[PDB]
């Protein structure tokens, strides 16, 4: 009458029964997202079901072991994923009322369309709008534009959120939580282990001290963009002050790549752009990665399979089947690895294909581990695991190795200076935004703040720290934060935040071992076996172990710091303070814009 | 010299599962193991006891044979002396074994479209088993406190699976046609000897 073989024994048939279930049900969305028509929806809604319910009724056994009586750490590891319901926990009511919400709010984000101009030009949210957005250059045009937006769908979309808040709160304390913050915080949490202790209190901590030390950079930015943008649009935009709301490329201020035209270091200068050296030098969609699986080589990592170049597709349909293709890379299961992307030559197919290959190969490193460890470290590492090796394969170094630069090329001043400014426009352009929408959804989970003043402290609070002031009042009648989709959508948002953070930490300490002196926004890996092995101790860990063991492994510091994300922009800073000399950087909020 | 089995046993259409393997006792044959590099580009050829160059001139009492079908990952469980999930619940064997192991691959074959359900391994088992011991019979495993009473549910599972096997796998979980050989010495008149 043992107490853990029981346990054993059922965590080893689960095991070896659900992988014949899971593998037959991603092939079946496989081969819907290859043609889509009547018969391949059927499939995968056929394959899908097989294996939901499977999942739900193996759950409701794995509950009735405890996680008390066990003691090897690597079982309780994988039954904790398993004791742990979703929505199975709430009645009948309150999950027919919570599925149809969910449905709902998906629906009527899908379905939008304004009328501003004349009665015929009725133009829905995508992709004409979102052009016309992008690429304007006005002040009315925009406000009279894309006030629909934020005055149709929030409105649409107020009452079913509001009721949706208060029907998730009452669903996480089920689950012996506090709110629903401490169930979305409880993907890093990781206790049991001495030493290795990371509370979800701690977290917020964390991240409240990493956010001091980026906001020098971030004003400096700020004063640069604002004074450019004094000089590109006339009689508005105050010198001193918060920028509109608006008027900044993308609507909901996510990045800030929109605006490098309005805002260049260097004018008059070419930057680096290799595609006609792919033009001239014929250079097709196979050799796209099959280079690219010869740089992985050469960084000491093993061969791809043959089971990836047959069937996987890597270019356009061209046989009349109907597919949306975007860049992904699949892991079907049993030693199955397949890409499907829509290739074409230019460098940012050559840098989603490394992208895409980089996190395959970290999906095809822990083939070993057990199915319910055959993920990420946390949520945040297959993203930036990829972006690391796409960020180091953009150098001219590698660029001239490859033969794609011409020889007698010397890399000048400017050209760097503005290849800084572009990547830190979009990399620095979302961490300040993406913390304010995760602290207020936080803090709106908590119920710190009434339901009666929802918007008013959203503007008043997102125009200290990211300091974007809005045109015009909200007098709790305008839903503003659903028109982004992941917040409609319910999808974590922190991951964006800390995977930059862990790639900037990765780089450096990857360039380290590698042996590489001088600057660091030019450093390159590559011919560098031993620091590929580095890094394959670390992909190769899995899930067994907690995330922190494994970034003492590859790094060897227990804490995430700003440091080595700020050694990638010194350069920056440098040049940015000896840029503004005449300007007040700050963004004092005492200025509106809506004065009639 | 005359149709040995040593060709016959390795075209033979259909193969058993794991833990039912078709033993075959050899009778007077002549030992040109150098004609079965006639037969396939074999995966497999390392074997252990004596060295391959003395195996041309050797004489033995009698061999026998046993076939199976089998993963990828599992080709170096068979080894003599080592532990695993089917070298020591299926097919255990002997420390000093004198005889030599083949396997080669055949997915062309032994896997179908829409999956081929006709091999089994045994993964639930009370005891050990012991070097060349054989169980077909399977009994409703008992892992609880409660009876089995003939049928399963709680605690009560099913010893044999199904071996998955697609033409899409990799080459970790492509199925192996397996034949293990080994030697046997006895004090009679020897009948087989290489020539
Ligand atoms: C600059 C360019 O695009 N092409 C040039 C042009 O002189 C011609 O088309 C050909 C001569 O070899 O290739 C090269
Ligand atoms: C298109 O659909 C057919 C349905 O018969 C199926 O073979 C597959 O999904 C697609 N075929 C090709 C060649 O893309
Ligand atoms: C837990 O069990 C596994 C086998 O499933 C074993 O390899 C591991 O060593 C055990 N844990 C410890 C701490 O020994
Ligand atoms: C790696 O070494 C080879 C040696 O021939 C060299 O040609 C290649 O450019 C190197 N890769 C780099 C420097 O990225
Ligand atoms: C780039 O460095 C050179 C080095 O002499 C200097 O002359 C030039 O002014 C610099 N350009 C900048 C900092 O934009
Ligand atoms: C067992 O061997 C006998 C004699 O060769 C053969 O006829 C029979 O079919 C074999 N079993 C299997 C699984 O084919
Ligand atoms: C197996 O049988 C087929 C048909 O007789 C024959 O063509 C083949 O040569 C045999 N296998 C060997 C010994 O390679
Ligand atoms: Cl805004």
């Amino acid at each position: 009458s043992t107490t853990e073989e029981q346990a054993k024994t059922f965590l080893e048939k689960f095991n070896h029964e659900a992988e014949d279930l899971s593998y037959q049900s991603s092939l079946a969305s496989w081969n819907y997202n290859t043609n889509i028509t009547d018969e391949n929806v059927q499939k995968m809604n056929e394959a899908r079901a097989k294996w939901s319910a499977f999942y739900e009724e193996q759950s409701r056994m794995a509950k009735t072991y405890s996680l008390e009586e066990i003691q090897n750490l690597t079982l309780k590891r994988q039954l904790k994923a398993l004791q742990h319901s979703g929505t199975s926990a709430l009645s009948a009511e309150k999950s027919k009322r919570l599925n149809t919400i969910l449905n709902k709010m998906s629906t009527i984000y899908s379905t939008g369309k304004v009328l501003d101009p004349n009665t015929q030009e009725c133009l829905a949210l995508e992709p004409g709008l979102d052009d016309i957005m992008e690429n304007s250059r006005d002040y009315n045009r925009r406000l009279w534009a894309w006030e629909g937006w934020r005055a149709e769908v929030g409105k649409q979309l107020r009452p079913l959120y509001e009721e949706y808040v208060v029907l998730e709160n009452e669903m996480a304390r089920a689950n012996n939580y506090e709110d629903y913050g401490d169930y979305w915080r409880g993907d890093y949490e990781v206790t049991g282990a001495g030493d290795y202790d990371y509370s979800r209190d701690q977290l917020m901590k964390d991240v409240e001290r990493t956010f001091a030390e980026i906001k020098p950079l971030y004003e400096q930015l700020h004063a640069y963009v604002r004074a450019k943008l004094m000089h590109t649009y006339p009689s508005y935009i105050s010198p001193t002050g918060c920028l509109p709301a608006h008027l900044l490329g993308d609507m909901w201020g996510r990045f800030w790549t929109n605006l490098y035209s309005l805002t260049v270091p260097f004018e008059h200068k070419p930057s680096i752009d290799v595609t006609e050296k792919m033009e001239n030098q014929s250079w097709d969609a196979e050799r796209i990665f099959k280079e690219a699986e010869k740089f992985f080589v050469s960084i000491s990592l093993p061969y791809m399979t043959q089971g990836f170049w047959d069937n996987s597709m890597l270019t356009e349909p061209g046989d009349g089947r109907k597919v949306v293709c975007h860049p992904t890379a699949w892991d079907l299961g049993k030693g199955d690895f397949r890409i499907k992307m829509c290739t074409k030559v230019t460098m940012d197919d050559f840098l989603t294909a490394h992208h895409e290959m980089g996190h395959i190969q970290y999906d095809m490193a822990y083939a070993a581990q057990p199915y319910l460890l055959r993920n990420g470290a946390n949520e945040g590492f297959h993203e930036a695991v990829g972006e690391i090796m796409s960020l180091s394969a953009a150098t001219p170094h590698y660029l001239k190795a490859l033969g794609l630069l011409a020889p007698d090329f010397h890399e000048d001043n400017e050209t760097e200076i503005n290849f800084l400014l572009k990547q830190a426009l979009t990399i620095v352009g979302t961490l300040p935004f993406t913390y304010m929408l995760e602290k207020w959804r936080w803090m709106v989970f908590k119920g710190e703040i009434p339901k009666q003043q929802w918007m008013e402290k959203w503007w008043e609070m997102k125009r200290e720290i990211v300091g974007v002031v809005e045109p015009l009042p909200h007098d709790e009648t305008y839903c503003d934060p659903a028109c982004l989709f992941h917040v409609a959508e319910d999808y974590s948002f922190i991951r964006y935040y800390t995977r930059t953070i862990y790639q900037f930490q990765f780089h450096e300490a990857l360039c380290k071992t590698a042996k590489h002196e001088g600057a660091l926004f030019k450093c390159d890996i590559s011919n560098s076996t031993e620091a590929g092995q580095r890094l394959l101790q670390m992909l190769r860990l899995g899930k067994s172990e907690p995330w922190t063991l494994a970034l003492e492994n590859i790094v060897g510091i227990k804490t995430m710091d700003v440091k080595p994300l700020l050694n990638y922009f010194e350069p920056l800073f440098t040049w940015l303070k000896e840029q503004n000399r005449n300007s007040f950087v700050g963004w004092s909020t005492e200025w509106t814009p809506y004065s009639d | 010299t005359n149709l040995c089995p040593f060709h016959e046993v390795f075209n033979a259409t259909r193969f058993a599962s794991v833990y039912a393997w078709n033993r075959t006792r050899i009778s007077n044959c002549v030992a040109d193991y150098s004609v079965l590099y006639n037969f396939a580009p074999f995966f497999a050829f390392k074997c252990y006891g004596v060295s391959p160059t003395k195996l041309n001139d050797l004489c033995f009492t009698n061999v026998y044979a046993d076939s199976f079908v089998i993963k990828g990952n599992e080709v170096s469980q068979i080894a003599p002396g080592q532990t695993g999930n089917i070298a020591d619940y299926n097919y255990k064997l002997p420390d000093d074994f004198t005889g030599c192991v083949i396997a080669w691959n055949s997915n062309k074959l032994d896997s179908k479209h829409s999956g081929n359900y006709d091999y089994w391994y045994r993964l639930f088992r009370k005891s050990k088993l012991k070097p060349f011991e054989r169980d077909i019979s399977t009994e409703i495993y008992q892992a609880g406190n409660k009876p089995c009473k003939g049928v399963k549910g709680p605690n009560c599972y099913f010893p044999l699976q199904s071996y998955g096997f697609r033409p899409t796998y990799g080459v970790g979980h492509q199925p192996y046609r397996v034949v293990v050989l080994s030697f046997e010495l006895l004090h009679a008149p020897a009948t087989v000897c290489g020539p």
